[PDB]
């Protein structure tokens, strides 16, 4: 019954992606 | 005699151990699921003219459900009266419970 | 003769352990990382394996197995003919209580591990490395990946590692909270996408490992020291340590010392020499020490008079009926409940068991329930013997080594603190009016009309 | 044909036609002074060509000793009677026959 | 008629002690095997052979007894297994292509 | 009171829809390429964490979506999410307080018992529940790998370490105030001077300038 | 091809690549088992098949041990005896005392191999009690008394591999590991009643043949 | 005094069901040391072939020939082979009455007497029935007492 950190809308971000998943985007096996 | 718990439920859960160990094949048991889902007997017959009064049936019980009361005075007229069905064996336990509980209380340490 | 310990700062390995430099690649090259790696790769894998063979390196995951030998097991006779991918799986999950070394390795000096994946990889000529990081080390993983990205960006790892014509790539696979996921076959399954229940070996992972491909699992610190031993030489590594206990090693000194921390030091350093020189001393003074758990929760407790002249290595600790484990040296004062400390570990082992096998899934709970009783004294002293042979029923009968992990601590506590336990039983046997029945029931149990079988 | 020993029991396995000689030797030998038949019975083994095993148990009061003698029989194959040697064996053989 | 056969192992358990000996038993007849007792509901019988079974070490020992007694006999040949090497290592064989199976221990 | 079976709920039932956001699938794609193409079932662990960081906990619908992305039977995903503790199968607070109660923290520095005591009296809750305003769900945990920094309590993804009864209270309060202004969020790591794990009374080792590649074997 | 080996002295001729438990069967040697089934994949979870093999410091699980060209196997050595009693003591520590109310009674492998390879009495008397688990609804045909589960994995292996119906699993960890669909579902397989026969214990019974 | 109190009033709580330390202990008794039912003796069977070999080449207690290394194994089947081919009767006929004396030479030149069934003296033997020191009827009745 107490409120919980549950996403309300389908396009809501309840918790931040954080650093580790953020750096995954920058990954590219092709050398620059 | 067939006994109950303090609640009133029958102690017998139809394991059939007393039927397996009977030296004279005097016990016939048919069980199924009761309306509430409990494991209980539908038939419980003891041929008092096959039984040898060994007491094995009550040594094998895991719930003290079948006992032998101290009653030795029950000569009858017809031997049809000596085919105890589950309605008579429960009626016997209701009748004899204080004395059954007392004999169990005395002998339980040795059992 | 020769006294081991106190190696100078110019013979150390993990220089940046105290965070003197940022973890970026630019400062890493000042520390010797990626300096002659190209020449190392061009030399054959036989040269790499033989070099780690001479260094005497043994795995600091806990088993202490010879490292060059282990990596060479993966180079079978017709390994070249098989077309299957080959994997180096890297044990970045440190769940052993008291341990914190690898947290420091990834959060402080990441490019050392990153090159270690290649050099250990090229040794065992794998084509891809996987780093399995503890799920809690979320900040540690982000640092390690950012190190990986720069390693790809500068061409150190990828389709052409440092221009050597070698194919190697590095990925991180974070865990999600299971200490069983440090066991090497459990580590394979978890990364495969299953619950981390260990496999049985006769199938050995050097043949059928990750995705059924030839694989090797090696701990962080073992992998991370490979590049330096190559560039500095295995003879130089073998200078430190005893005949079978060479090298330096990272010690977590936690518990009842004035200044708990972690510092790297030469193997076979005497226990006495270590805590009051690198950690400010045990709280209350040496004479106020009671017991030391030398290698982490798994290794048996070691009392005062055995730890007086004890060297911290693989052999001396094994000789003392204990182990170095990961050298998570947990030190306890004379003013702490020792028995409560060990019952909290058997509670730890109850929660970490996978449940796959009978002797651990049932036994880790049975011993946990027994230990809470011995904590209160709710037993008779004959239970102590029953608990000794319950544990002997656990060792060697389980699929993995998490079975010994909860049998060894209890065995040490019985072996050195049995007077303690029987005293608590006596204190209980005084208070309730008699020796309790085996199981924790009070002496008056039958009188009070409870189930009491003949014998307990 | 053979002999077996289990614990304190020595058993002798004999040919059916040897019944009179063997029991004579065990009745009238000075080292085999087995002068009682304790029991003669049969056991049925329908998996054998000779169905019936004939078991004799004998007692020697002189040497405080017991011996068991086993032979075999069939639905049609008869065995010598030993009522020439032991009067007590008469009713036992009637039982085995009956 | 009697049936000579080697009893099959129970599906319920892995002990095979009762599969080791040949059993000779009598076939049930269409009438007289069991009827309900009108009084107690017990099961009455006229089949004097209903509870009798014989054990034999070999098939030919049972056949010899059946012919000796004049029984009619039907022999049922045992069903045996087909050996196949089983390897724990296969549980983790590598699939180059689509998995088509997710092994779950 | 963690259960290993699914309890049907108005906030946890299969009929509620889940889908990864038009931003998460980019993270999904990069994760998938890091494994053999037919062994995409290796990605179940990363996507469960991605699913629960977008929704709040690993719901039955969250788990079911991750199953269809990786062509798995959903029961293969239930066994994973039930095996691994970090997945939350029941809704949690904004801040999931994780206090380590294993022997090293129980002895390290001040014991963890005061730290649990401080949390309990300040948060007004017992083990395993959430606060009535639904911001803090407090549980105890096994060794978290910061033993030389005992006692330590991690909250969401950060380790507030080397804690005392006074310091853990203010670390929690500023975290409560962080829901509005991010400027007041407490810094991670340990308090009381230590940076990460060094000696608290001066550095015993690593004082001279570091040695570089100059001391390398000449043959290499 | 055929390797040759000795088990309790006697030479057995078994094909190379098969498990030791298969050669023990061929050699006329009874080896206690719960998890291993001839028609299911090898699982080494029960630990009841632990035998003593020359040149091996630990007891090996015979069910998962491949046969080699020259090994020696003692199945009745004192190593083996204390191994089997120790496992039988663990398998019975949390087992419910439900034999009179169990349908597997009189035909149970846990009962028979407790009588043959276990100790005659038990040493579990914890005031803290035994494990207890809730029941699971997995369709009409199968009745569940899961306290009786010994975690052999025979039914998850059967349903996932033979029936092709992967809805049964094993959720949880350690002593709290449980067999059943996480969300209650009706096992939908025309072969699903085979799980009742495969169960070494009565944790999976048939609702029609309930207590008759 | 007699049957007082009844067994029904004997206090249930006073009686104790005992265990003996070895077999009933919790901590120093593996069941397999005390499983004497499964260490039961087998029946030891000797047929006519066996006794021919035993007389031919001796016994593991006492051999007739040294049987060293090879050319003794083929002598060990020479004992076993002669046993199947010929009974103890052919064997005694053909090697003469000399080894008819040898069968008795195993028990000292006399036939053996059978074993008794008492061991009250420590060795298996007949019971030594003797007249008791004091007779219960004296000499006055035709019945003697025996100890
Ligand atoms: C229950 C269990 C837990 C383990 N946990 C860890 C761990 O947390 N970290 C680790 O490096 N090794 C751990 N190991 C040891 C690994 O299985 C493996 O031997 C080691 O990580 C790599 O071997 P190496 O150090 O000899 O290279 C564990 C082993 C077991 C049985
Ligand atoms: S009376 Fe007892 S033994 Fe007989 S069926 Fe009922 S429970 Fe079983
Ligand atoms: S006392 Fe009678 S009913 Fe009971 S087991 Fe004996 S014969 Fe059967
Ligand atoms: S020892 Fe424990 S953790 Fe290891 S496989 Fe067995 S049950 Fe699982
Ligand atoms: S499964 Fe077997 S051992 Fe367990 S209660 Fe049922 S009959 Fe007894
Ligand atoms: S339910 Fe039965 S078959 Fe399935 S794991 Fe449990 S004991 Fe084994
Ligand atoms: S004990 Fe709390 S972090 Fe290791
Ligand atoms: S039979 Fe091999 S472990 Fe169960």
């Amino acid at each position: 019954r107490p409120s919980f950190a549950i996403a309300r809308s389908p396009n809501e971000q309840v918790f931040p992606a954080g650093a580790f998943y953020e750096s995954i985007l920058r990954w590219n096996p092709n050398p620059v | 005699a067939l006994r109950r718990y303090p609640s009133g439920e029958e102690r017998c859960i139809a394991c059939k151990l007393c039927e397996a160990v009977c030296p004279a094949q005097a016990i016939t048991i048919e069980a199924e699921e009761r309306a509430d889902g409990s494991r209980r007997t539908t038939r419980y017959d003891i041929d008092m003219t096959k039984c040898i009064y060994c007491g094995f049936c009550q040594e094998s019980c895991p719930v003290d459900a079948i006992v032998e009361s101290p009653n030795a005075e029950y000569a009858t007229e017809t031997r049809e009266e000596l085919l105890y069905n589950k309605e008579k064996l429960l009626a016997n336990g209701d009748k004899w419970e204080p004395e059954l509980a007392a004999a169990i209380r005395a002998d339980a340490p040795y059992r | 003769v020769r006294t081991y310990g106190g190696l100078k700062d110019q013979d150390r390995i993990f220089q940046n352990l105290y965070g003197r430099y940022p973890p970026d690649l630019k400062h890493a090259k000042k520390m010797g990382d990626w300096y002659k790696t190209k020449e190392i790769l061009l030399k054959g894998h036989d040269w790499i394996i033989g070099e780690i063979k001479a260094s005497g390196l043994r795995g600091r995951g806990g088993a202490g197995f010879p490292s060059g030998l282990k990596w060479s097991f993966m180079n079978f006779k017709d390994w070249d003919k098989d077309n299957k991918p080959r994997y180096l799986v890297v044990n970045a999950d440190e769940g052993e209580p008291g341990t914190c070394k690898d947290r420091e390795i990834m959060r402080k000096d990441p490019h050392k591990l990153v090159e270690g994946c290649l050099v250990a990889g090229r040794a065992m000529n794998a084509t891809a490395a996987y780093i399995y990081i503890r799920g809690e080390f979320y900040q540690e993983a982000a640092i390690l990946q950012n190190a990986i990205n720069e390693a790809y960006a500068e061409g150190l790892i990828g389709k052409n590692a440092c221009g050597s014509g070698y194919d190697f790539d590095v990925y991180i696979h974070r865990g999600a909270g299971a200490y069983v996921c440090g066991e090497e076959t459990s580590l394979i399954e978890s990364l495969e996408g299953k619950p981390g229940k260990p496999r049985l070996k006769p199938p050995f992972p050097a043949a059928v490992g990750l995705f059924g491909c030839p694989s090797t699992v090696a701990n962080v610190e073992t992998v991370s020291v490979a590049p330096t031993i190559c560039r500095r030489g295995g003879a130089w590594f073998a200078s430190f340590g005893r005949e079978r206990n060479h090298g330096t090693k990272l010690f977590c000194i936690s518990g009842h010392v004035n200044n708990p921390c972690t510092v790297e030091e030469e193997m076979s350093i005497p226990m006495r020499e270590l805590i009051e020189k690198h950690c400010g001393g045990v709280r209350g003074g040496w004479d106020n020490l009671l017991a030391v758990i030398p290698g982490g929760s798994s290794t048996p407790i070691l009392p005062k008079h055995i730890c007086d002249d004890q060297l911290m290595d693989f052999d001396a600790l094994k000789d003392s009926q204990s182990g170095l484990g990961t050298a998570a040296v947990i030190v306890m004062d004379k003013s702490t409940d020792v028995v409560r400390a060990i019952s909290r570990l058997s509670h730890f082992y109850r929660h970490e068991s996978c449940g796959q096998c009978t002797p651990c899934r049932e036994g880790s709970k049975w011993t946990d329930q027994i230990m809470k009783r011995f904590e209160k004294g709710m037993g008779r002293p004959r239970e102590i013997d029953m608990l000794q042979e319950l544990t002997k029923q656990v060792e060697g009968h389980t699929i993995c080594a998490l079975g010994e992990a909860f049998a060894w601590p209890i065995q040490g506590l019985i072996r050195h603190f049995r007077p303690e336990l029987e005293a608590r039983m006596k204190k209980f046997a005084e208070e309730t009016g008699g020796q309790a029945l085996a199981g924790g029931w009070t002496h008056d149990s039958r009188q009070k009309g409870r189930l009491v079988s003949p014998g307990m | 044909q053979q002999f077996s020993v289990w614990k304190d029991e020595l058993t002798i396995y004999i040919c059916p036609t040897g019944v009179i000689p063997v029991f004579s030797f065990l009745k009238y030998n000075t080292n085999a002074e087995f002068t009682q038949v304790s029991d003669i019975t049969a056991v049925d083994f329908p998996t054998r060509e000779m169905r019936f095993e004939i078991v004799y148990n004998l007692l020697s009061v002189r040497h405080n000793a017991r011996i068991r003698v086993k032979t075999y029989a069939d639905e049609v194959t008869p065995v010598p009677s030993i009522t020439s040697l032991y009067m007590g064996a008469n009713w036992y053989e009637r039982e085995v026959y009956d | 008629t009697v049936r000579i056969y080697k009893p099959a192992k129970p599906a319920t358990q892995s002990g095979e002690k009762n599969t080791q000996l040949w059993r000779m038993d009598w076939d049930v007849l269409g009438k007289g095997h069991r009827w309900e007792n009108p009084l107690m509901g017990w099961q009455s019988s006229a089949d004097f052979m209903q509870g009798t079974h014989l054990t034999f070490k070999t098939k030919e020992d049972a056949i010899a007894f059946a012919e000796k007694q004049g029984y009619e006999y039907f022999v049922q040949e045992p069903n045996e297994r087909h050996f196949r090497p089983k390897a724990y290592a296969n549980n983790f064989l590598y699939s180059p292509g689509k998995l088509k199976h997710i092994r779950t221990k | 009171d963690t259960l290993m079976v699914h309890r049907n709920t108005p906030e946890n039932n299969p009929d509620i829809p889940f889908k990864f956001t038009p931003e998460n699938e980019k993270i999904i794609e990069q994760i998938l390429k890091r494994y053999p193409p037919q062994y995409k079932k290796a990605a179940v662990m990363p996507l469960l964490d991605l699913g629960q960081r977008q929704h709040g906990f690993c719901s039955i619908s969250v788990m079911n979506e991750v199953a269809r992305i990786l062509e798995m039977p959903p029961m293969r995903v239930y066994e994973v999410a039930s095996f691994y503790t970090m997945y939350n199968r029941t809704p949690v607070g904004k801040f999931h307080v994780q206090a380590c109660t294993t022997t090293p923290c129980q002895l390290g520095g001040c014991g963890s018992d005061a730290i649990v005591k401080a949390i309990k009296e300040h948060l007004g809750i017992n083990q395993g529940e959430t606060t009535p305003d639904g911001l803090f769900t407090f549980i105890e945990v096994e060794c978290l790998g910061a033993c030389v920094n005992a006692p330590m309590v991690q909250i969401n993804d950060d380790y507030y370490e080397d804690l005392t009864p006074e310091t853990i209270k203010q670390v929690l309060t500023a975290l409560k105030e962080s829901v509005n202004d991010v400027s007041k969020a407490p810094k991670p790591g340990p308090q009381s001077g230590r940076q990460s794990c060094e000696n608290s009374a001066g550095l015993t080792s690593l004082t001279s300038e570091p040695w570089g590649p100059e001391k390398t074997r000449p043959d290499l | 091809a055929e390797v040759e080996l000795t088990i309790d002295g006697k030479k057995v001729s078994i094909e190379a690549g098969s498990a030791l438990i298969q050669a023990c069967e061929k050699a006329g040697v009874v080896v206690p088992r719960y998890c291993y089934h001839e028609k299911l994949a090898i699982a080494g979870n029960c630990r009841m098949c632990l035998v003593e093999v020359e040149r091996s410091p630990k007891p090996v699980a015979s069910c998962a041990w491949p046969v080699q060209a020259g090994m020696v196997v003692k199945t009745n050595s004192p190593l083996t005896h204390k191994a089997r009693e120790g496992v039988m003591e663990f398998l019975l520590a949390n087992h419910p005392l439900d034999c009179p109310i169990c349908d597997q009674g009189g035909e149970c492998d846990l009962q028979d191999q407790s009588m043959r390879y276990g100790a005659d009495r038990g040493r579990f008397h914890e005031i803290g009690g035994k494990r207890a688990v809730e029941d699971k609804n997995i369709g009409p045909l199968i009745k569940t008394s899961m306290n009786r589960c010994i975690h052999c994995t025979r039914c998850v292996r059967f349903m996932n591999d033979i029936a092709g119906a992967p809805e049964l699993g094993s959720t949880g960890r350690g002593n709290d590991l449980q067999i059943g669909t996480y969300l209650e579902k009706n096992l939908d397989s025309e072969l699903s009643g085979n799980v009742i026969d495969l169960c070494p214990v009565g944790a999976l019974t048939s609702k029609p043949y309930a207590f008759r | 005094y007699n049957r007082n109190p009844s067994p029904g009033d004997n206090p249930p709580l006073e009686y104790t069901d005992p265990v003996t330390i070895p077999a009933g202990d919790i901590a120093d008794n593996p069941y397999w040391k005390r499983d004497f039912r499964r260490n039961y003796p087998r029946p030891s069977v000797i047929a006519q072939a066996q006794q021919v070999a035993l007389l031919s080449v001796g016994s593991a207690a006492q051999p007739r020939v040294e049987l060293i290394g090879e050319e003794g194994t083929k002598a060990l089947v020479a004992a076993e082979e002669e046993g199947k081919e010929k009974g103890v009767a052919k064997y005694l006929e053909e090697k003469g009455a000399e080894e008819a004396k040898r069968v008795l030479a195993l028990t000292g030149g006399l036939p053996p007497t059978p074993s008794g069934q008492t061991m009250v003296t420590g060795q298996w033997d007949v019971h030594k029935y003797g007249l008791a020191e004091e007779q219960s009827y004296g000499g006055s009745y035709p019945c003697r007492s025996f100890v």
